[PDB]
């Protein structure tokens, strides 16, 4: 058993982290007070769920998590919320004033004054691990803290934990639920300085989560709570292999091995199905073929793009519920004869499949309906470069006029870092085209 | 606990500041004696942004009243909510400023400024985390204009990294007290261009035309004008005074509104503006149409004469947030020629469940439009008409000022106009 | 259409299907970046205070 | 009030579509870089499909199917036909074609020579044609391959229809251009009006050196042919005249002898790539006008030559067709405040 430490940075990271650990507790039978009746080893144990929860002599199961925000109002919700008893105060770190959607303010000005404290708290969690695997870092692209302080934290993590893997869960900016105009700047600034420090990053576009909530859940105007409960379901699917007995993606290292043959191209596309409204009269349960076929529908992807016009480098099918390998292969065969699935010639045309018999857990009173089976597909498609193109375009429109640049320079950043980061994204976009296009 | 320190200077500044605290004190359930008597926790959620909490659960505004004559501040103290202000926060002289920027900035004002900064310091020293300052003043007089910008300059020196915000009433010949108002306004704009992050430009002519043409007030008074500014000030600060994510921070609002440091002069707008057919329900489409109509804007600049760099829109009341997004997306998509295309998604919408007193729902408009240059063009033309003949300059040279100082302020304001014009193309 | 590495346990099973075969900055350098930016902010504030003192 | 942008200033077609759109008073044209548009008349090369369908509140539509190049590229079409079971290598309406890369760069050289040697051995007509996206007609394989090596781009060698159908009087070749419009629902509409681009020079099977009577392109006839515009105006015969000819000469109709095969070919091609380019469940919608070029041999068999992705229209047919593009392709998604000119080729989606 090897521990994983989760780090949540900024508003988006914290609130999403809140929805994930809520879900983790319901999955592992942990109560809000931290007690776990099914855990017969009191005060310790090296079970699969122990990679995310430590244990005290009093039988409390404590998440291996750190929450960080340069402003306290969001993390104050955790301190007084339902799961206030899960975390001890050392794990919840807050400043007094935020980064104001300003990468430079979160990276340089405020980051410099709080970085050593954060590492000290992370060091405390690491000291409790007998074999730390690495970190899962939740953050947004657009926020000043999520973008600016995460990139600094990732740099230091590579210094203090050189041999440790680091995976990201990043929120790609969407104007329908965003009030910051400079998020393209922040997204590209943070991807530039983080790229070499992240081994595998799962981008979630708020635009996609938003439309899934409107289309499948019949939420006219979705909220952050609606978005985050759905995001935590996808996150749960991805991290389930680390928290349950299994043989696929059993450690963080296996994510890079199974999903990233080329280091810079480490952004797998996530696809999830089925998302059914709990307000429905009653739904006809979907089969293995129907939910699998849905994994190739753009409407169910975490990032809207067209894999038909990219090339695949890896593909994992993570099933939860009543699924036997027989029905999986039968659905894949049928999908090959009907779908456009082009792999890169230097990669095998195959699928790594994981099945967890326990069907997806749903938060009581939430929006999702209880389904007998579900799947999350992780595929490394060059088509996800469409998201980089969109983002780079908005960057170019504003930077051509130097719009808003004075805010970043005023925080001690040099203007040259803008074009330095933009040139890195141009290289990233070129790598995708070399691998996917002919 | 993100406290804002409020300052109101001069006659116009204090009379408008008074109505402002009167309007928001009502929204937050604070009576004239500072006691809370509301029925919603949303009222006190962010109450400490503008109010200090004294003994006995009393809420005292964090406001500093400044003037060079006692008259106006005597009225405030004798006014409805006069008891609500901290008595020590009344800082005033006796000489007056004679509608003379030089007197407020160099001679009379310079004698009183240190004692005002002593009150500013005492208020800041209690703030858990001071966001910044907001000043309400006019630019056409002597105290608000001259001493106001003096206080800003001295506040920048002592708090260089805090946000500086102002509500500035621009003079107009149609609603004028003295002929020297263009002189005082050009001198103030010179200061404002350099020393504020955000300035809400409020043109007394727009407020007049609105009271006469739209509100059907035969003979508008300063009180009538101030009612509009009260409603506008309450609207543009809703993001700060209640729980929200759009522009909940003064610095965050500036980051999303100010693409270039010198272009931070906004056109505020409000809807509805109904004349006494006043009970009729206003639909979200109507709220949006009016909020973007020039007739509902208070800078007296036709937006169709320029382009929006950024736009902030706050909707108040229980309404269809889905229908809000649609109508907002309808305005942009139906007039995208008036929005610069090199700032993607430059229109941000915020919603607040608590409506203003006596309104089912309303909308407040904050625009950073290049059309504001027309406001500075008017002032520049009035300025030059007198300055070419050196008319009325002796009032200023008598206080130790040189003509060179006038020439530099004028040149800077014309530069400001040229910058608005280059981004308009 | 071959299945490989079939692993089964009580809580689930995994396998692999193949349809077709194929064909950093140091601690010091970070402190310098942070302290460099902090110095540029200090210079900008000293220029402001110098301007205000004038 | 809808909005649209124009990104191909060289499109004679959509320039008229844009003209009609403005003439309705309910469409407004925006700058070519303004993202708040309902309709994009996109560029031919490197159309940024990945930026479409991400504008909140705007239903966006573009006039090109992403991936249609597979059908409209000489080398791609050959590969699509041989590799797709729906078309198969035994496809009867497409000439025997091979993809040949110049030796200075898979490649079907040896496969081509095998079929070539077979024809030369069996006394069969062994005349092939080489072309690319600069054409050579020859009966010797040595000349076709040497001509491609002198170039530096991909080429295709397909059988040359030695027995084309010749119109009389004149004894002249020709080809048929069919305009096909696929809308966002992937309905396939065949424009009722076609055009025969005829050669004004008598066909000569003993001299492929003078390519004026072998290539029926409008540019080559109006530049290197001395009988241009003799028989028909602009070497363009329309279906009405062509049908009457088929009745007087061959005692048959254009519908029975040629149109059935054409409709079958259009359907087969477009239905084949439908899974790859369909925008049914996509965040944006696509339509596209296609120009199919067919050949007709002396047995009244119809062969597919190529498919153009950005075709032009006959001068006499711009009005009707462009208006038809607005009705079924643009107004079908953005309605405004017959006797259709198209023929719907019904198919199973
Ligand atoms: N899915 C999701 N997105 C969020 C959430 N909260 C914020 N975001 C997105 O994150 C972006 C804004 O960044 P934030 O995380 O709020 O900012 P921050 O990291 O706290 O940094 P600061 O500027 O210091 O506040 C916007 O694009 C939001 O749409 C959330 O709870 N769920
Ligand atoms: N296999 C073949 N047999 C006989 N003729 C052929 C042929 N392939 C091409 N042609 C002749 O070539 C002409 C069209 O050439 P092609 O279409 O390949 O070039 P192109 O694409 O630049 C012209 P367009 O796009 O307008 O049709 C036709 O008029 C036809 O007569
Ligand atoms: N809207 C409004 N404008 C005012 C008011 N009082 C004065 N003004 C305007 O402010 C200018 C006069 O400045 P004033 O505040 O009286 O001078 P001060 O006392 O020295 O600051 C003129 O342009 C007036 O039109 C008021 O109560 N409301
Ligand atoms: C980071 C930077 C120094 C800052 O804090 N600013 C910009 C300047 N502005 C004043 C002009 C009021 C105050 C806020
Ligand atoms: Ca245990
Ligand atoms: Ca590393
Ligand atoms: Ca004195
Ligand atoms: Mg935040
Ligand atoms: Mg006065
Ligand atoms: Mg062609």
């Amino acid at each position: 058993m090897r521990e994983c430490i989760s780090i949540h940075v900024g508003q988006a990271g914290v609130q999403i982290g809140n929805a994930c650990w809520e879900l983790y507790c319901l999955e592992h039978g942990i109560q809000p007070d931290g007690q776990m009746p099914s855990d017969k080893t009191i005060g310790g144990g090296d079970d699969s769920f122990n990679t995310f929860f430590s244990e005290t002599g009093a039988g409390k199961h404590v998440p291996r998590a750190v929450f960080v925000d340069l402003e306290p109002t969001v993390i104050d919700e955790v301190r007084t919320g339902t799961y206030r008893q899960l975390f001890h105060p050392e794990q919840l770190i807050t400043g007094k004033e935020d980064a104001a959607n300003n990468y430079a303010r979160g990276h340089y000005t405020i980051g410099k004054e709080i970085i050593d404290l954060v590492l000290d708290r992370i060091r405390k969690l690491a000291d409790q691990c007998t074999g730390l695997q690495g970190f899962l870092v939740f953050h947004s692209f657009g926020g000043g803290t999520g973008s600016g302080f995460t990139s600094l934290l990732m740099e230091r993590l590579s210094v203090d934990y050189g041999k440790k893997s680091k995976l990201e869960f990043s929120i790609y900016p969407a104007p329908q639920v965003s009030t910051a105009v400079v998020e393209p700047y922040n997204s590209i600034l943070t991807t530039h300085t983080t790229l070499e420090h992240s081994d595998c990053a799962f981008m979630v576009d708020n635009e996609a989560i938003y439309d899934i909530c409107r289309r499948n859940l019949d939420i006219e105007r979705p909220t952050y709570t609606n978005l985050n409960r759905l995001i935590s379901q996808i996150v749960s699917s991805i991290t389930a292999s680390l928290r349950f007995d299994g043989a696929l993606n059993v450690d963080l290292t296996e994510f890079q091995t199974n999903l990233v043959p080329y280091p810079r191209i480490h952004f797998p596309l996530a696809t999830y199905a089925p998302v059914i409204s709990a307000e429905k009269a009653y739904h006809e349960q979907l089969s293995v073929a129907e939910i699998t076929n849905a994994c190739f529908e753009p409407a169910n992807q975490m990032v809207k793009c067209d894999p038909r016009h990219g090339k695949y480098m890896a593909c994992c099918l993570l099933y939860r519920g009543d699924v036997v390998p027989k029905d999986v292969n039968a659905a894949i065969a049928t999908i090959k004869t009907k779908r456009s699935i082009q792999f890169v010639d230097w990669c095998p045309t195959g699928f790594k499949v994981g099945i967890n018999y326990q069907p997806p857990t749903v938060v009581p009173g939430g929006d999702l309906a209880k389904v007998q089976r579900a799947v999350c597909m992780l595929s490394n498609t060059t088509a996800i470069a469409e998201a980089w193109a969109r983002l780079d375009h908005k960057f170019d429109l504003m930077y051509a006029k130097r719009a808003f640049v004075h805010w970043y320079v005023g925080e001690g950043m040099e203007e040259g870092e803008f074009s330095e980061a933009r040139e890195d994204m141009a290289a990233l976009e070129k790598d995708y085209e070399e691998v996917g296009v002919d | 606990m993100r406290e804002i320190v409020h300052i109101q200077a001069g006659q116009c500044g204090n009379q408008i500041g008074a109505k402002f605290w009167e309007v928001i004190s009502d929204e937050h359930g604070i009576d004239p004696t500072g006691s809370y008597h509301g029925d919603s926790d949303l009222q006190l959620e962010r109450i400490n942004v503008y109010y200090n909490e004294a003994t006995g659960n009393k809420y005292v505004p964090r406001a500093i009243l400044v003037d060079l004559e006692p008259g106006t501040m005597d009225s405030v103290r004798s006014g409805p909510f006069g008891q609500i202000f901290r008595p020590d926060n009344f800082v005033f002289g006796q000489s007056g400023a004679g509608n003379n920027w030089a007197k407020g900035h160099y001679t009379e004002g310079a004698e009183l400024v240190d004692s005002v900064l002593d009150v500013v310091r005492k208020e800041s020293e209690s703030c858990d985390c001071l966001q910044g300052f907001q000043l309400t003043h006019s630019l056409g007089g002597g105290t608000g204009s001259g001493m106001g910008t003096l206080l800003i300059s001295k506040i920048r020196e002592e708090y260089p990294d805090r946000i500086m915000n102002t509500f500035s009433v621009m003079p107009s010949p149609k609603v004028s007290d003295t002929v020297v108002e263009p002189y005082n306004a050009t001198l103030s704009v010179h200061q404002l261009v350099e020393n504020t992050d955000e300035t809400y430009c409020i043109d007394n002519e727009a407020l007049y035309d609105i009271c006469f043409r739209t509100l059907k007030l035969t003979t508008p008074t300063y009180g009538d004008l101030n009612h509009l500014v009260s409603a506008t000030m309450s609207g543009v600060t809703t993001c700060l005074r209640f729980p929200g994510q759009l522009n909940a921070d003064l610095r965050k609002l500036a980051v999303n509104m100010v693409p270039f440091p010198r272009l931070h002069f906004f056109m505020p707008g409000f809807a509805p503006l109904t004349s006494r057919q006043q009970y009729r329900a206003l639909t979200v489409p109507e709220l949006t149409q009016q909020m973007f109509d020039s007739k509902n804007m208070m800078a007296a600049c036709d937006p169709r004469h320029g382009r929006y760099l950024t736009v902030a829109a706050i909707f108040r009341g229980r309404m269809s947030m889905k229908e809000v997004d649609e109508q907002m997306l309808n305005v942009q998509n139906k007039n995208s020629s008036y929005f610069v295309e090199w700032i993607p998604n430059n229109v941000k919408t915020a919603v607040c469940d608590i409506p203003p007193r006596g309104l089912k729902m309303s909308a407040t408009f904050i625009g950073n439009s290049t059309a504001i240059q027309e406001l500075f063009k008017r002032i520049s033309e009035q300025f030059t008409a007198m300055f070419r003949r050196k008319a009325f300059l002796h009032w200023y040279t008598g206080e130790g000022m040189d003509e060179m100082e006038f020439t530099e302020a004028e040149s800077n304001m014309n530069d400001l106009v040229s910058e608005y014009q280059q981004y308009q193309d | 259409m071959e299945v490989i590495e079939l692993n089964k346990c009580t809580s689930g099973q995994s396998f692999e299907v193949i349809l077709k075969p194929p064909s950093d900055p140091s601690l010091e350098e970070i402190q310098k970046k942070l302290e460099a930016a902090e110095e540029r902010r200090k210079y900008q504030e000293a220029e402001l205070l110098k301007h205000l003192a004038e | 009030m809808y909005t649209f942008v124009v990104r191909d200033e060289n499109s004679s077609v959509y320039a008229e579509v844009s003209r009609l759109l403005l003439a309705t008073g309910q469409w407004k044209r925006l700058r070519k870089d303004n993202p708040r548009f309902n309709l994009m008349l996109g560029e031919r090369n490197r159309l940024p499909f990945g930026r479409l369908g991400h504008e909140p509140g705007l239903v966006q539509l573009v006039n090109y199917y992403r991936g249609a190049d597979k059908l409209c590229r000489k080398a791609s079409l050959v590969k699509l036909i041989k590799t797709s079971p729906e078309l198969s290598e035994s496809c009867t309406w497409f000439p025997e074609s091979y993809v040949i890369y110049p030796t200075n760069l898979t490649d079907e050289r040896e496969v081509f020579l095998a079929a070539y040697n077979r024809r030369r051995e069996g006394r069969e007509g062994n005349v092939w044609i080489a072309k690319s996206s600069g054409i050579l007609i020859s009966s010797e394989a040595s000349e076709l391959l040497d001509f491609i090596d002198e170039q530096g781009q991909v080429h295709v060698i397909q059988k040359y229809l030695e027995k084309p159908l010749l119109l009389e009087p004149g004894h002249r070749k020709f080809d048929i251009r069919s305009w096909v419009l696929v809308d966002h629902l992937y309905n396939i509409y065949l424009y009722r009006e076609g055009v025969l681009r005829t050669s004004s020079e008598p066909y000569n099977s003993a001299n492929f050196q003078d390519k004026t009577c072998h290539l029926t392109n409008h540019c080559i006839q109006k530049e290197y042919s001395k009988n241009y515009g003799r028989y028909e105006e602009g070497n363009e015969m329309f279906f009405e005249e062509f049908n009457q000819y088929l009745m007087d000469a061959l005692n048959t109709t254009l519908e029975n002898s040629i149109l059935l095969q054409i409709k079958h070919i259009i359907r087969s091609c477009l239905m084949c790539i439908e899974p790859a380019i369909s925008t049914k469940h996509l965040h944006y919608q696509s339509f596209q006008l296609f120009g199919f070029d067919f050949m007709v041999d002396e047995e009244l068999k119809v062969w597919l030559i190529e498919v153009n992705g950005a075709p032009a229209c006959a001068q006499k047919l711009y009005a009707e067709l462009c208006q038809g593009i607005v009705d079924v392709a643009i107004s079908s998604v953005f309605p405004l405040a017959p006797t259709s000119i198209f023929i719907k080729l019904h198919h199973h989606h």
